[PDB]
RNA sequence: GUGGACAACCGCGAAGCUGCCCCACU
């Protein structure tokens, strides 16, 4: 996340990092002990994925970490980047062993269709991840977070060439050096209400992060909450 | 002065719902419960979602 | 204006329906 800040050790306990052939290639959010939610384009290629919760610095060891192996990947059945890059960019990962919930490893709240959208319409969410600290840069050492204002789909469309489907939404700044980047993808866009955080978005493609007059594009969680809850249902 | 969900979320912390009567009924997300005041949400488990407990 | 792609002083109605608001003709 460019133009962000360092998250304090357990500030976003729902954040997870994805590791494969390369470390820190995508983010994710804890749904429950056995299920993570990420972006579909983070998991199209069939590499054995590894999930790490209770992370803070990816180069050091804090003894709060929990590694798990993904044993099932459910990309949203309508996702296809050949057709459209951004639309339906969401997926679920089932873990081998349950995470054990504690202060550093805690799920993100997922409201219903209606309230997820209300919370989105507040107009300011928290995005985070160990992505690029600059447009062209290395992965972030410590977890990065940035507060991103929701942007009108008309004004976003007039800026970015892309059509914004009802499953998508834009957030960030016009003439800024503030935005999520590659690596942050699959991570949480989260709105906080009375000191409780709700999953309002999934971080999508982030190449060419903070170009003048280009907002960040995020997957609108409100539209997928039923599906999430259905598939991640424990027992 | 009659309360409904479409003003200040019926003073519900998380979730509002209207009733057939002139009352609203507040609720909370999983792992929270309704407080004594029937408005606020408090934890009902060691580690409820969306909560930071480190500082 | 015409053709194609797409919740707005919160329009219809429980599963969505409508289309005030980019592209080619200007
Ligand atoms: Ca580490
Ligand atoms: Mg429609």
């Amino acid at each position: 996340v460019v133009g962000g800040e360092d998250a304090k050790p357990g500030q976003f306990p729902w954040q997870v990092v994805l590791n494969g052939k390369v470390d820190a290639f995508c983010g994710g959010s804890i749904v429950n002990e056995k299920w993570i939610v990420t972006a579909a384009h983070c998991v199209e290629t069939g590499v054995k994925i590894t999930v790490v919760a209770g992370e803070h610095n990816i180069e050091e060891t804090e003894h709060t970490e929990q590694k798990r192996n993904v044993i099932r990947i459910i990309p949203h059945h309508n996702y296809n980047a050949a057709i459209n890059k951004y639309n339906h960019d969401i997926a679920l990962l089932e873990l081998d062993e349950p995470l054990v919930l504690n202060s550093y490893v805690t799920p993100i709240c997922i409201a219903d269709k209606e309230y997820t959208n209300i919370f989105l319409k507040f107009g300011s969410g928290y995005v985070s991840g160990w992505g690029r600290v600059f447009h062209k840069g290395r992965s972030a050492l410590v977890l990065q977070y940035l507060r991103v204002p929701l942007v009108d789909r008309a004004t976003c469309l007039r800026s970015t060439k892309f059509t914004i489907y009802n499953n998508m939404f834009c957030a960030g700044f016009h003439e800024g050096g503030r935005d999520s980047c590659q690596g942050d993808a699959g991570g949480p866009h989260v709105t906080e209400v009375e000191g409780t955080s709700f999953l309002t978005g999934i971080i999508s493609w982030g190449e060419e992060c903070a170009m003048k007059g280009k907002y960040g594009i995020y997957t609108k969680v409100s539209r997928y909450v039923n599906w999430i809850k259905e598939k991640t249902k424990l027992t | 002065l009659d309360v409904t969900c479409n003003i200040k979320n019926g003073r519900c912390e998380q979730f509002c719902k209207n009733s057939a009567d002139n009352k609203v009924v507040c609720s909370c997300t999983e792992g929270y419960r309704l407080a004594e005041n029937q408005k606020s949400c408090e934890p009902a488990v060691p580690f409820p979602c969306g909560r930071v407990s480190v500082s």
